[PDB]
Protein backbone atom coordinates (compact mmCIF):
# COMPACT_ATOMS: atom_id res chain seq x y z
CA UNK A 1 0.00 0.00 0.00
CA UNK A 2 1.14 3.09 -1.45
CA UNK A 3 1.91 5.92 1.53
CA UNK A 4 1.06 9.34 0.61
CA UNK A 5 3.75 11.77 1.87
CA UNK A 6 2.81 13.16 5.50
CA UNK A 7 3.78 17.04 4.04
CA UNK A 8 4.62 18.00 0.22
CA UNK A 9 5.75 21.21 -0.44
CA UNK A 10 5.78 22.88 -4.10
CA UNK A 11 9.05 23.64 -5.84
CA UNK A 12 10.56 25.34 -9.11
CA UNK A 13 12.30 22.69 -10.54
CA UNK A 14 12.74 18.56 -10.39
CA UNK A 15 14.68 18.24 -7.33
CA UNK A 16 17.67 16.22 -8.10
CA UNK A 17 19.44 16.04 -4.29
CA UNK A 18 17.85 17.00 -1.13
CA UNK A 19 19.99 17.11 2.14
CA UNK A 20 18.60 18.69 5.82
CA UNK A 21 21.45 20.43 8.14
CA UNK A 22 23.28 17.71 10.73
CA UNK A 23 24.26 20.37 12.65
CA UNK A 24 22.77 23.11 15.13
CA UNK A 25 22.22 26.49 13.23
CA UNK A 26 20.89 28.23 16.17
CA UNK A 27 17.55 28.64 14.84
CA UNK A 28 14.12 26.66 15.66
CA UNK A 29 13.91 25.73 12.15
CA UNK A 30 15.87 22.99 10.18
CA UNK A 31 17.83 23.81 7.16
CA UNK A 32 16.90 22.09 3.62
CA UNK A 33 19.42 22.34 0.76
CA UNK A 34 17.17 20.88 -2.16
CA UNK A 35 19.65 21.44 -5.35
CA UNK A 36 17.95 21.99 -8.37
CA UNK A 37 18.40 21.67 -12.37
CA UNK A 38 20.45 25.08 -11.89
CA UNK A 39 20.31 26.35 -9.00
CA UNK A 40 20.85 25.41 -4.82
CA UNK A 41 17.99 26.49 -2.41
CA UNK A 42 18.52 27.02 1.10
CA UNK A 43 15.53 26.61 2.92
CA UNK A 44 13.89 26.58 6.75
CA UNK A 45 11.81 23.60 7.59
CA UNK A 46 9.38 24.47 10.99
CA UNK A 47 7.34 21.22 11.79
CA UNK A 48 3.61 20.55 13.72
CA UNK A 49 5.39 17.98 15.81
CA UNK A 50 8.42 20.53 16.21
CA UNK A 51 5.94 23.10 17.19
CA UNK A 52 2.49 23.16 17.49
CA UNK A 53 1.93 26.40 16.70
CA UNK A 54 3.07 25.33 12.96
CA UNK A 55 0.29 23.83 11.25
CA UNK A 56 1.69 21.21 8.85
CA UNK A 57 4.55 22.76 7.92
CA UNK A 58 6.41 26.01 7.79
CA UNK A 59 8.57 26.30 4.60
CA UNK A 60 10.63 29.38 3.88
CA UNK A 61 13.09 29.62 1.54
CA UNK A 62 16.30 31.80 3.09
CA UNK A 63 18.23 32.12 0.03
CA UNK A 64 18.48 31.00 -3.55
CA UNK A 65 22.39 30.40 -4.98
CA UNK A 66 22.84 30.30 -9.13
CA UNK A 67 24.58 26.80 -9.22
CA UNK A 68 24.53 26.79 -13.23
CA UNK A 69 24.67 23.21 -13.41
CA UNK A 70 22.93 19.86 -11.69
CA UNK A 71 24.00 19.55 -8.61
CA UNK A 72 24.16 15.91 -7.84
CA UNK A 73 25.45 15.85 -3.65
CA UNK A 74 25.12 18.84 -1.32
CA UNK A 75 27.40 18.40 2.19
CA UNK A 76 26.55 20.83 4.86
CA UNK A 77 29.30 22.47 6.81
CA UNK A 78 29.26 22.03 10.70
CA UNK A 79 30.11 25.87 11.09
CA UNK A 80 26.58 26.39 9.11
CA UNK A 81 24.83 29.17 11.64
CA UNK A 82 21.90 31.02 11.65
CA UNK A 83 22.84 33.46 14.75
CA UNK A 84 21.78 36.76 14.72
CA UNK A 85 25.05 38.10 15.65
CA UNK A 86 26.96 35.97 13.06
CA UNK A 87 25.00 34.59 10.64
CA UNK A 88 27.37 31.60 8.07
CA UNK A 89 26.14 29.69 5.24
CA UNK A 90 28.62 27.52 4.24
CA UNK A 91 27.75 24.52 1.94
CA UNK A 92 29.54 22.25 -0.43
CA UNK A 93 28.00 21.24 -3.88
CA UNK A 94 29.39 18.59 -6.12
CA UNK A 95 27.52 19.16 -9.80
CA UNK A 96 27.89 16.84 -13.31
CA UNK A 97 31.02 18.94 -14.18
CA UNK A 98 33.36 17.13 -12.22
CA UNK A 99 33.77 20.35 -9.90
CA UNK A 100 33.07 21.17 -5.95
CA UNK A 101 31.20 24.75 -5.28
CA UNK A 102 32.05 25.81 -1.74
CA UNK A 103 28.77 28.71 -1.24
CA UNK A 104 29.97 30.76 1.58
CA UNK A 105 26.96 33.41 2.40
CA UNK A 106 26.36 35.65 5.45
CA UNK A 107 22.33 35.64 4.55
CA UNK A 108 22.59 39.03 3.86
CA UNK A 109 23.99 40.01 0.13
CA UNK A 110 27.24 38.90 0.32
CA UNK A 111 27.72 35.82 -1.76
CA UNK A 112 30.85 33.67 -2.35
CA UNK A 113 31.25 31.02 -4.56
CA UNK A 114 34.80 28.48 -4.98
CA UNK A 115 35.49 26.38 -7.89
CA UNK A 116 37.56 23.60 -6.62
CA UNK A 117 38.65 21.57 -9.82
CA UNK A 118 40.54 18.50 -10.14
CA UNK A 119 38.50 15.35 -10.50
CA UNK A 120 38.63 13.66 -13.69
CA UNK A 121 35.50 11.44 -13.22
CA UNK A 122 31.93 12.72 -11.88
CA UNK A 123 31.89 13.02 -8.58
CA UNK A 124 28.94 10.99 -6.89
CA UNK A 125 29.41 11.94 -3.21
CA UNK A 126 31.02 14.57 -1.11
CA UNK A 127 31.02 15.31 2.97
CA UNK A 128 32.59 17.27 5.13
CA UNK A 129 36.00 15.24 6.23
CA UNK A 130 36.14 17.37 9.22
CA UNK A 131 35.11 18.75 12.81
CA UNK A 132 35.85 21.92 12.15
CA UNK A 133 34.86 21.87 8.89
CA UNK A 134 37.89 22.66 6.96
CA UNK A 135 38.12 19.39 4.99
CA UNK A 136 35.97 18.52 2.24
CA UNK A 137 36.08 14.72 0.83
CA UNK A 138 34.78 13.88 -2.56
CA UNK A 139 34.75 10.68 -4.04
CA UNK A 140 34.07 9.95 -7.81
CA UNK A 141 33.99 8.05 -10.99
CA UNK A 142 37.77 8.29 -11.61
CA UNK A 143 38.59 6.18 -8.89
CA UNK A 144 40.11 8.11 -6.58
CA UNK A 145 39.14 9.70 -3.35
CA UNK A 146 40.33 13.30 -2.63
CA UNK A 147 40.61 15.73 0.20
CA UNK A 148 40.39 19.09 -0.29
CA UNK A 149 40.34 22.29 1.99
CA UNK A 150 38.48 25.67 2.04
CA UNK A 151 40.92 27.17 -0.50
CA UNK A 152 40.72 24.02 -3.19
CA UNK A 153 44.17 22.52 -2.26
CA UNK A 154 44.16 18.64 -2.18
CA UNK A 155 45.87 17.67 0.53
CA UNK A 156 45.46 13.52 0.01
CA UNK A 157 44.58 11.30 -2.81
CA UNK A 158 43.38 7.76 -1.83
CA UNK A 159 43.30 5.52 -5.23
CA UNK A 160 40.39 3.62 -5.16
CA UNK A 161 39.78 0.09 -7.05
CA UNK A 162 36.63 0.85 -8.28
CA UNK A 163 34.31 4.12 -8.76
CA UNK A 164 33.77 5.80 -5.21
CA UNK A 165 29.94 5.91 -5.12
CA UNK A 166 29.56 6.86 -0.85
CA UNK A 167 31.74 8.69 1.04
CA UNK A 168 30.95 8.93 4.60
CA UNK A 169 32.30 10.96 7.55
CA UNK A 170 32.85 8.85 11.09
CA UNK A 171 30.40 10.26 13.72
CA UNK A 172 31.82 10.27 16.76
CA UNK A 173 35.63 9.18 16.47
CA UNK A 174 38.09 11.35 14.38
CA UNK A 175 40.41 10.88 11.53
CA UNK A 176 37.86 8.15 10.00
CA UNK A 177 36.82 8.67 7.03
CA UNK A 178 34.41 5.51 4.98
CA UNK A 179 34.87 5.78 1.28
CA UNK A 180 32.09 3.04 -0.54
CA UNK A 181 33.58 1.25 -3.74
CA UNK A 182 31.19 0.78 -6.08
CA UNK A 183 32.30 -3.45 -6.28
CA UNK A 184 30.99 -3.22 -2.85
CA UNK A 185 34.45 -2.99 -1.12
CA UNK A 186 33.65 -0.24 1.54
CA UNK A 187 36.89 0.96 2.72
CA UNK A 188 37.75 3.10 6.21
CA UNK A 189 40.87 5.60 5.18
CA UNK A 190 42.68 7.39 8.13
CA UNK A 191 42.97 10.75 7.45
CA UNK A 192 46.31 11.36 9.68
CA UNK A 193 48.37 8.55 8.71
CA UNK A 194 46.18 8.07 4.91
CA UNK A 195 46.35 4.27 5.25
CA UNK A 196 43.68 2.11 4.95
CA UNK A 197 42.45 0.85 8.53
CA UNK A 198 39.81 -1.38 7.04
CA UNK A 199 38.36 -2.96 4.69
CA UNK A 200 34.66 -4.46 4.48
CA UNK A 201 32.89 -6.40 2.22
CA UNK A 202 29.07 -6.64 0.83
CA UNK A 203 27.92 -9.99 -0.79
CA UNK A 204 25.64 -7.85 -3.49
CA UNK A 205 27.18 -5.69 -6.28
CA UNK A 206 26.79 -2.93 -6.67
CA UNK A 207 27.23 -1.25 -3.48
CA UNK A 208 25.46 2.36 -4.48
CA UNK A 209 25.23 3.84 -1.14
CA UNK A 210 26.66 3.72 2.42
CA UNK A 211 25.99 5.64 5.77
CA UNK A 212 27.13 5.62 9.31
CA UNK A 213 24.74 5.02 12.06
CA UNK A 214 25.34 8.03 14.03
CA UNK A 215 23.32 6.78 17.17
CA UNK A 216 25.29 3.71 17.23
CA UNK A 217 28.52 4.55 15.75
CA UNK A 218 29.35 0.33 15.24
CA UNK A 219 26.33 0.20 12.84
CA UNK A 220 26.76 0.66 9.38
CA UNK A 221 24.41 1.07 6.80
CA UNK A 222 24.42 0.02 2.88
CA UNK A 223 22.42 -0.66 -0.23
CA UNK A 224 24.31 -2.85 -2.63
CA UNK A 225 22.27 -3.98 -5.98
CA UNK A 226 18.23 -4.69 -4.88
CA UNK A 227 19.48 -5.72 -0.84
CA UNK A 228 19.99 -3.68 1.97
CA UNK A 229 23.15 -4.92 4.28
CA UNK A 230 24.04 -3.70 7.72
CA UNK A 231 27.09 -4.17 9.79
CA UNK A 232 27.97 -4.06 12.78
CA UNK A 233 31.86 -3.09 14.25
CA UNK A 234 34.35 -4.54 15.94
CA UNK A 235 32.96 -7.91 15.04
CA UNK A 236 33.37 -8.81 11.37
CA UNK A 237 33.78 -7.93 7.97
CA UNK A 238 30.24 -10.00 6.80
CA UNK A 239 26.96 -8.89 6.85
CA UNK A 240 24.96 -9.03 10.06
CA UNK A 241 21.37 -8.44 8.51
CA UNK A 242 20.74 -8.66 4.36
CA UNK A 243 17.02 -8.26 3.38
CA UNK A 244 15.67 -7.14 0.35
CA UNK A 245 14.68 -3.18 0.30
CA UNK A 246 13.62 -3.27 -3.13
CA UNK A 247 12.28 -4.73 -6.79
CA UNK A 248 13.84 -2.93 -9.42
CA UNK A 249 17.35 -1.75 -7.40
CA UNK A 250 18.02 -0.24 -4.34
CA UNK A 251 19.97 3.41 -4.88
CA UNK A 252 20.11 6.03 -1.30
CA UNK A 253 20.44 4.40 2.15
CA UNK A 254 20.21 6.85 5.07
CA UNK A 255 20.30 6.20 8.18
CA UNK A 256 17.88 7.77 11.45
CA UNK A 257 19.18 10.41 13.23
CA UNK A 258 16.88 9.98 15.98
CA UNK A 259 17.09 5.98 16.07
CA UNK A 260 19.72 3.30 15.71
CA UNK A 261 16.88 0.97 14.29
CA UNK A 262 15.25 3.14 11.73
CA UNK A 263 16.64 3.57 8.11
CA UNK A 264 15.19 4.53 4.58
CA UNK A 265 15.76 3.09 1.51
CA UNK A 266 15.18 4.49 -1.75
CA UNK A 267 14.31 2.90 -5.17
CA UNK A 268 16.16 3.33 -8.29
CA UNK A 269 14.65 6.13 -10.88
CA UNK A 270 12.85 3.88 -13.14
CA UNK A 271 10.39 1.93 -14.84
CA UNK A 272 8.52 1.84 -11.57
CA UNK A 273 7.92 5.24 -9.76
CA UNK A 274 11.10 5.72 -7.19
CA UNK A 275 9.36 3.93 -4.12
CA UNK A 276 10.86 4.53 -0.43
CA UNK A 277 10.63 1.38 1.99
CA UNK A 278 11.06 2.69 5.01
CA UNK A 279 12.59 -0.47 6.93
CA UNK A 280 13.19 -1.38 10.51
CA UNK A 281 15.83 -3.59 11.97
CA UNK A 282 13.25 -5.75 14.05
CA UNK A 283 10.49 -6.31 11.44
CA UNK A 284 10.97 -8.20 8.20
CA UNK A 285 9.15 -5.41 6.40
CA UNK A 286 9.34 -1.69 5.79
CA UNK A 287 7.08 0.10 8.36
CA UNK A 288 6.31 3.02 5.56
CA UNK A 289 6.23 2.36 2.03
CA UNK A 290 5.59 5.36 -0.16
CA UNK A 291 5.88 5.98 -3.59
CA UNK A 292 7.37 9.34 -5.56
CA UNK A 293 6.74 10.22 -9.18
CA UNK A 294 10.60 10.99 -9.69
CA UNK A 295 12.79 10.56 -6.67
CA UNK A 296 16.25 11.63 -6.14
CA UNK A 297 17.85 12.51 -2.93
CA UNK A 298 17.22 11.45 0.57
CA UNK A 299 18.03 12.68 3.80
CA UNK A 300 16.60 12.20 7.68
CA UNK A 301 15.41 14.82 10.26
CA UNK A 302 18.04 15.79 12.72
CA UNK A 303 15.63 15.48 15.38
CA UNK A 304 12.06 14.20 14.46
CA UNK A 305 11.45 10.85 12.97
CA UNK A 306 11.04 12.14 9.80
CA UNK A 307 12.60 11.93 6.42
CA UNK A 308 12.43 13.65 2.38
CA UNK A 309 12.78 12.45 -0.89
CA UNK A 310 12.78 15.26 -3.34
CA UNK A 311 10.26 14.67 -6.60
CA UNK A 312 9.53 16.14 -9.45
CA UNK A 313 8.78 20.09 -8.78
CA UNK A 314 7.89 18.60 -4.86
CA UNK A 315 9.65 17.47 -1.68
CA UNK A 316 8.14 14.34 -0.15
CA UNK A 317 7.71 14.32 3.92
CA UNK A 318 7.56 11.28 5.41
CA UNK A 319 6.59 10.53 8.99
CA UNK A 320 7.79 7.31 10.81
CA UNK A 321 5.62 6.58 14.20
CA UNK A 322 7.93 5.00 16.35
CA UNK B 1 15.31 7.89 -29.32
CA UNK B 2 11.48 6.92 -29.89
CA UNK B 3 12.38 3.41 -28.54
CA UNK B 4 13.76 5.09 -25.20
CA UNK B 5 10.90 7.12 -24.91
CA UNK B 6 8.45 4.26 -25.02
CA UNK B 7 10.30 2.91 -22.23
CA UNK B 8 10.48 6.35 -20.63
CA UNK B 9 7.02 6.03 -20.75
CA UNK B 10 6.26 2.95 -19.37
CA UNK B 11 8.91 3.72 -16.88
CA UNK B 12 6.95 6.52 -15.82
CA UNK B 13 9.20 9.03 -15.50
CA UNK B 14 8.01 12.15 -17.74
CA UNK B 15 10.27 14.80 -17.51
CA UNK B 16 12.76 12.27 -19.29
CA UNK B 17 9.79 11.54 -21.57
CA UNK B 18 9.92 15.24 -22.41
CA UNK B 19 13.75 16.09 -22.90
CA UNK B 20 14.28 13.08 -25.08
CA UNK B 21 11.09 13.78 -27.35
CA UNK B 22 12.73 17.73 -27.71
CA UNK B 23 16.33 16.25 -28.55
CA UNK B 24 13.82 13.86 -31.23
CA UNK B 25 12.23 16.33 -32.45
CA UNK B 26 15.81 17.90 -33.68
CA UNK B 27 16.58 15.06 -35.39
CA UNK B 28 13.70 14.47 -37.20
CA UNK B 29 14.40 18.14 -38.86
CA UNK B 30 12.52 17.69 -42.24
CA UNK B 31 9.99 14.91 -40.87
CA UNK B 32 7.01 16.73 -40.28
CA UNK B 33 5.43 13.74 -39.38
CA UNK B 34 7.67 12.67 -36.49
CA UNK B 35 7.91 16.06 -35.42
CA UNK B 36 3.58 16.24 -34.86
CA UNK B 37 3.99 12.82 -33.10
CA UNK B 38 6.60 13.94 -30.53
CA UNK B 39 5.32 16.89 -30.20
CA UNK B 40 1.80 15.32 -29.17
CA UNK B 41 3.33 13.07 -26.63
CA UNK B 42 4.97 16.39 -25.06
CA UNK B 43 1.76 18.28 -25.01
CA UNK B 44 0.19 14.83 -23.67
CA UNK B 45 2.79 14.48 -20.50
CA UNK B 46 2.46 17.92 -19.65
CA UNK B 47 -1.39 17.73 -19.19
CA UNK B 48 -0.96 14.94 -17.14
CA UNK B 49 1.23 16.46 -15.12
CA UNK B 50 -0.89 19.23 -14.38
CA UNK B 51 1.43 22.10 -16.61
CA UNK B 52 -1.03 23.80 -18.48
CA UNK B 53 0.81 26.46 -19.85
CA UNK B 54 3.39 24.08 -21.05
CA UNK B 55 0.73 22.21 -22.38
CA UNK B 56 -1.16 24.60 -24.49
CA UNK B 57 2.30 25.88 -26.05
CA UNK B 58 2.93 22.39 -26.89
CA UNK B 59 -0.32 22.34 -28.80
CA UNK B 60 0.22 25.69 -30.43
CA UNK B 61 3.81 23.76 -32.05
CA UNK B 62 2.07 21.03 -33.58
CA UNK B 63 2.45 21.16 -37.21
CA UNK B 64 -0.46 18.49 -37.79
CA UNK B 65 -3.91 20.48 -37.84
CA UNK B 66 -6.34 17.31 -37.04
CA UNK B 67 -3.85 15.88 -34.25
CA UNK B 68 -3.79 19.88 -32.47
CA UNK B 69 -7.56 19.93 -32.62
CA UNK B 70 -7.68 16.42 -31.02
CA UNK B 71 -5.12 17.90 -28.27
CA UNK B 72 -7.13 21.16 -28.34
CA UNK B 73 -10.57 18.97 -27.24
CA UNK B 74 -8.50 16.23 -24.75
CA UNK B 75 -7.10 19.99 -22.82
CA UNK B 76 -10.80 21.30 -22.89
CA UNK B 77 -11.94 17.91 -21.47
CA UNK B 78 -9.42 17.95 -18.96
CA UNK B 79 -9.26 21.25 -17.36
CA UNK B 80 -13.13 21.38 -17.03
CA UNK B 81 -12.60 17.86 -14.88
CA UNK B 82 -10.54 19.88 -12.48
CA UNK B 83 -11.92 22.99 -12.54
CA UNK B 84 -9.04 25.18 -13.90
CA UNK B 85 -11.21 27.55 -16.01
CA UNK B 86 -9.47 30.33 -15.52
CA UNK B 87 -6.33 29.13 -17.27
CA UNK B 88 -8.80 27.85 -20.38
CA UNK B 89 -10.20 31.57 -20.68
CA UNK B 90 -6.81 32.87 -20.83
CA UNK B 91 -5.55 30.46 -23.31
CA UNK B 92 -6.96 31.66 -26.63
CA UNK B 93 -8.45 30.01 -29.44
CA UNK B 94 -7.49 29.49 -33.13
CA UNK B 95 -10.43 30.56 -34.48
CA UNK B 96 -11.89 27.71 -32.94
CA UNK B 97 -13.71 29.58 -29.74
CA UNK B 98 -16.67 28.41 -31.54
CA UNK B 99 -15.66 24.79 -31.76
CA UNK B 100 -15.06 24.87 -28.08
CA UNK B 101 -18.26 25.88 -27.89
CA UNK B 102 -19.87 23.29 -30.01
CA UNK B 103 -17.89 20.52 -28.01
CA UNK B 104 -19.53 21.44 -24.87
CA UNK B 105 -22.60 21.87 -26.74
CA UNK B 106 -22.76 18.59 -28.07
CA UNK B 107 -22.01 17.28 -24.69
CA UNK B 108 -24.54 19.00 -22.95
CA UNK B 109 -27.21 17.59 -25.48
CA UNK B 110 -25.73 14.19 -25.08
CA UNK B 111 -25.52 14.04 -21.26
CA UNK B 112 -28.07 13.70 -18.49
CA UNK B 113 -29.38 17.32 -16.69
CA UNK B 114 -29.03 16.22 -12.77
CA UNK B 115 -25.33 14.63 -12.97
CA UNK B 116 -23.11 17.01 -15.34
CA UNK B 117 -21.77 20.39 -15.03
CA UNK B 118 -21.01 20.71 -18.75
CA UNK B 119 -24.29 23.23 -19.06
CA UNK B 120 -22.95 25.45 -16.04
CA UNK C 1 -31.90 50.84 -4.30
CA UNK C 2 -29.33 51.96 -1.86
CA UNK C 3 -29.09 48.71 -0.39
CA UNK C 4 -28.72 47.82 -3.81
CA UNK C 5 -25.86 50.36 -4.52
CA UNK C 6 -24.33 48.93 -1.08
CA UNK C 7 -24.99 45.21 -2.25
CA UNK C 8 -22.56 46.56 -5.31
CA UNK C 9 -19.21 46.69 -4.03
CA UNK C 10 -19.72 44.08 -2.33
CA UNK C 11 -20.08 42.14 -4.98
CA UNK C 12 -16.76 43.78 -6.69
CA UNK C 13 -14.76 42.99 -3.68
CA UNK C 14 -11.82 40.60 -4.85
CA UNK C 15 -13.21 38.47 -1.93
CA UNK C 16 -16.73 37.37 -3.06
CA UNK C 17 -19.37 37.49 -0.76
CA UNK C 18 -21.91 37.25 -1.90
CA UNK C 19 -23.15 33.20 -3.25
CA UNK C 20 -24.78 32.58 -6.52
CA UNK C 21 -28.10 31.94 -5.19
CA UNK C 22 -27.90 34.97 -2.81
CA UNK C 23 -26.94 37.49 -6.36
CA UNK C 24 -29.95 35.23 -8.64
CA UNK C 25 -32.36 36.36 -5.13
CA UNK C 26 -30.98 39.94 -5.81
CA UNK C 27 -31.75 39.54 -9.18
CA UNK C 28 -34.89 38.79 -9.05
CA UNK C 29 -35.77 41.60 -6.27
CA UNK C 30 -34.45 43.95 -8.71
CA UNK C 31 -36.57 42.66 -11.53
CA UNK C 32 -39.99 42.71 -9.30
CA UNK C 33 -38.89 46.34 -8.61
CA UNK C 34 -38.50 46.85 -11.94
CA UNK C 35 -42.03 45.85 -12.33
CA UNK C 36 -43.61 47.71 -9.34
CA UNK C 37 -41.67 51.51 -10.68
CA UNK C 38 -43.27 51.30 -13.74
CA UNK C 39 -46.49 50.27 -12.00
CA UNK C 40 -28.29 60.42 -14.48
CA UNK C 41 -29.88 58.07 -12.08
CA UNK C 42 -31.24 55.74 -13.98
CA UNK C 43 -28.04 55.35 -16.00
CA UNK C 44 -26.00 55.07 -12.79
CA UNK C 45 -28.69 52.00 -12.06
CA UNK C 46 -27.95 50.69 -15.84
CA UNK C 47 -24.38 50.52 -15.29
CA UNK C 48 -25.12 48.95 -11.78
CA UNK C 49 -26.52 46.55 -12.95
CA UNK C 50 -24.36 45.21 -15.08
CA UNK C 51 -21.62 44.79 -13.22
CA UNK C 52 -23.56 43.13 -10.85
CA UNK C 53 -24.18 40.66 -13.08
CA UNK C 54 -20.63 40.23 -14.47
CA UNK C 55 -19.80 39.68 -11.13
CA UNK C 56 -22.31 36.73 -10.04
CA UNK C 57 -21.88 35.36 -13.38
CA UNK C 58 -18.30 35.04 -11.89
CA UNK C 59 -18.85 34.07 -8.97
CA UNK C 60 -21.40 31.86 -10.77
CA UNK C 61 -18.32 30.23 -12.63
CA UNK C 62 -16.49 30.04 -9.65
CA UNK C 63 -19.12 27.80 -7.97
CA UNK C 64 -19.50 25.65 -10.58
CA UNK C 65 -15.43 25.54 -10.57
CA UNK C 66 -15.57 24.53 -7.28
CA UNK D 1 21.55 36.02 44.35
CA UNK D 2 20.67 33.39 47.20
CA UNK D 3 23.09 35.58 49.40
CA UNK D 4 21.15 38.80 48.80
CA UNK D 5 17.63 37.77 48.96
CA UNK D 6 17.65 34.60 51.04
CA UNK D 7 20.60 35.68 54.16
CA UNK D 8 20.44 39.56 54.26
CA UNK D 9 16.54 39.17 53.57
CA UNK D 10 15.99 37.87 57.14
CA UNK D 11 15.40 41.00 59.13
CA UNK D 12 17.31 39.24 62.06
CA UNK D 13 20.65 39.40 60.33
CA UNK D 14 20.58 43.08 61.77
CA UNK D 15 21.00 41.65 64.91
CA UNK D 16 24.62 39.69 65.30
CA UNK D 17 27.52 41.56 65.07
CA UNK D 18 29.41 38.31 64.19
CA UNK D 19 27.04 37.64 61.05
CA UNK D 20 27.75 40.81 59.37
CA UNK D 21 31.91 40.57 60.38
CA UNK D 22 31.91 37.13 58.96
CA UNK D 23 30.00 37.74 55.71
CA UNK D 24 32.61 40.84 55.28
CA UNK D 25 35.38 38.65 55.74
CA UNK D 26 33.92 36.42 52.94
CA UNK D 27 33.29 39.08 50.57
CA UNK D 28 37.03 40.33 51.17
CA UNK D 29 38.46 37.55 51.38
CA UNK D 30 37.29 36.71 47.44
CA UNK D 31 38.93 39.50 45.85
CA UNK D 32 42.37 39.13 48.14
CA UNK D 33 42.45 35.28 47.64
CA UNK D 34 41.67 34.93 44.00
CA UNK D 35 41.29 37.87 42.23
CA UNK D 36 42.90 36.61 38.67
CA UNK D 37 40.06 34.80 38.54
CA UNK D 38 37.94 37.83 39.34
CA UNK D 39 39.14 39.83 37.26
CA UNK D 40 38.70 37.38 34.29
CA UNK D 41 35.46 36.92 34.89
CA UNK D 42 34.76 41.02 35.18
CA UNK D 43 36.57 41.39 31.76
CA UNK D 44 34.52 38.39 30.47
CA UNK D 45 31.21 39.41 31.12
CA UNK D 46 31.79 42.91 30.75
CA UNK D 47 32.77 42.34 26.82
CA UNK D 48 30.11 39.02 26.38
CA UNK D 49 27.14 42.11 27.32
CA UNK D 50 28.91 44.58 25.03
CA UNK D 51 29.10 42.22 21.85
CA UNK D 52 25.66 40.95 22.11
CA UNK D 53 23.83 44.01 23.14
CA UNK D 54 25.28 45.91 20.17
CA UNK D 55 24.36 43.34 17.32
CA UNK D 56 21.09 42.91 19.03
CA UNK D 57 20.35 46.80 18.87
CA UNK D 58 20.70 46.39 15.03
CA UNK D 59 17.41 44.91 14.60
CA UNK D 60 17.57 41.50 16.99
CA UNK D 61 16.15 41.37 20.80
CA UNK D 62 18.89 40.78 23.54
CA UNK D 63 18.89 36.61 23.97
CA UNK D 64 17.49 34.86 27.01
CA UNK D 65 20.97 33.05 28.03
CA UNK D 66 22.27 36.05 29.48
CA UNK D 67 23.76 36.05 32.89
CA UNK D 68 24.48 39.36 34.45
CA UNK D 69 26.36 37.85 37.87
CA UNK D 70 28.00 40.94 38.09
CA UNK D 71 24.38 43.10 38.33
CA UNK D 72 23.92 40.69 41.20
CA UNK D 73 27.01 41.22 42.68
CA UNK D 74 27.16 45.11 43.03
CA UNK D 75 23.96 44.75 43.98
CA UNK D 76 24.95 42.28 46.65
CA UNK D 77 27.40 44.65 47.69
CA UNK D 78 24.82 47.58 48.32
CA UNK D 79 22.41 44.96 50.16
CA UNK D 80 25.34 44.04 52.08
CA UNK D 81 26.52 47.48 53.51
CA UNK D 82 23.44 49.14 53.04
CA UNK D 83 22.44 48.75 56.84
CA UNK D 84 24.33 49.99 60.09
CA UNK D 85 23.12 49.15 63.62
CA UNK D 86 26.50 48.45 64.75
CA UNK D 87 27.98 51.83 63.77
CA UNK D 88 30.90 49.65 62.65
CA UNK D 89 31.14 52.25 59.49
CA UNK D 90 32.45 48.75 57.87
CA UNK D 91 32.58 50.54 54.21
CA UNK D 92 36.27 51.50 55.42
Amino acid sequence: SASNATYTVDCEDYVHVVEFNPFDSGEAGSLLAYGGISYVVIASCRFQEEDSTVEGIEFKTLKTFHHGERVVAIAWSPETRCDALLPLLRFATAAGDKKIRIFTSDFQDKNEYKVIEGHSGYINDLVFCSPEGTDIASVGDDHTCRIWDLDGKQIAMFILRSPGMSVAWHPEGAFKLMVAEKTGTIRFYDLTTHQAILSLESVQVPLMSADWCVRNTLRIGAVAGNDWIIWEMPRSSYPQDNKPAHADRARMFRWSKCNENVFATTGYPGKMKSQIAIHHLAHPQPILIGTAPVGSGLSWHRRLPLCVVGGYRKLFFWLTEM
Amino acid sequence: YNRVLRLLEDVGLPELVIQLATIAIGEASDDWRSQAALRTRIFKHHLDMGHNNQAYDALTQIPDPSRQLDCLRQLVVVLCERSQLQDLVEFPYVNLHNEVVGIIESRARAVDLMTHNYYE
Amino acid sequence: LTLLLDALPLLEQKQVIFSAEQTYELMRCLEDRMAAKLEQDSSIDNTKVEMLRLALARNLARAIVT
Amino acid sequence: LFLTEAVVGSESFCTDEFFIRRIHKLVTDFPTLMPMKVKQLRNRAEEDARLIQMSMQMGNEPPASLRRDLEHLLLLIGELYRKDPFHLELAL
